[PDB]
């Protein structure tokens, strides 16, 4: 039978959270002038022989009240914490996202993957070693992705599913 | 806005305060 995994994608505005989610779900690359409106998306996919239903919240509108977001924070099982490899501030923001997740879940062992997106770009300002060190300090995996080329996209979300399975019976 | 509430969550006590 199907197993449901509730996933939440968080990170600074403009890092490519909608692009990653839409790449995964709809298999095309978005490049929109307009800022993302928060929404959730479902994907059915076989991961390691298990038929999975991924219920994914692409967070956005980060200053505003969202009933749906509150519910995903309550029930969400794993988090993608996304920065952009050409934006040092988005990387510096990761700690605040991680600390918020830890506070709201009241736990240090929440399934999480650190994602460095936009890895297709020639304008890197965050070294892979800095990101690996941060992820090691949190005890979580680090993966680079490009929503533009699809590099690493499936890997990031499937790794998160595998992290959830490592933490709890599914 | 508090740097420690990067994503507004209504039941996070940090988010409900304003500086
Ligand atoms: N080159 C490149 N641009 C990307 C990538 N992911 C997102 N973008 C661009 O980054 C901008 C912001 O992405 P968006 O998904 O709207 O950001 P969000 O606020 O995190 O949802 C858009 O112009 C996207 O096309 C990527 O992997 N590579």
């Amino acid at each position: 039978s199907m197993t449901e995994y509730k996933l939440v994608v968080v990170g600074a505005d403009g890092v490519g959270k909608s692009a990653l989610t839409i790449q995964l779900i709809q298999n095309h690359f978005v490049d929109e002038y307009d800022p993302t409106i928060e929404d959730s998306y479902r994907k059915q996919v076989v991961i390691d022989g298990e038929t999975c239903l991924l219920d994914i919240l692409d967070t956005a509108g980060q200053e505003e009240y969202s009933a749906m977001r509150d519910q995903y924070m309550r029930t969400g099982e794993g988090f993608l914490c996304v920065f952009a490899i050409n934006n040092t501030k988005s990387f510096e923001d990761i700690h605040h996202y991680r600390e918020q997740i830890k506070r709201v879940k009241d736990s240090e062992d929440v399934p999480m993957v650190l994602v460095g997106n936009k890895c297709d770009l020639p304008s890197r300002t965050v070294d892979t070693k800095q990101a690996q060190d941060l992820a090691r300090s949190y005890g979580i995996p680090f993966i680079e992705t490009s929503a533009k080329t699809r590099q690493g996209v499936d890997d990031a979300f499937y790794t998160l599913v595998r992290e959830i399975r490592k933490h709890k019976e599914k | 806005r508090r740097r420690r509430c990067p994503l507004y969550i209504s039941y996070d006590p940090v988010c409900r305060r304003r500086r």
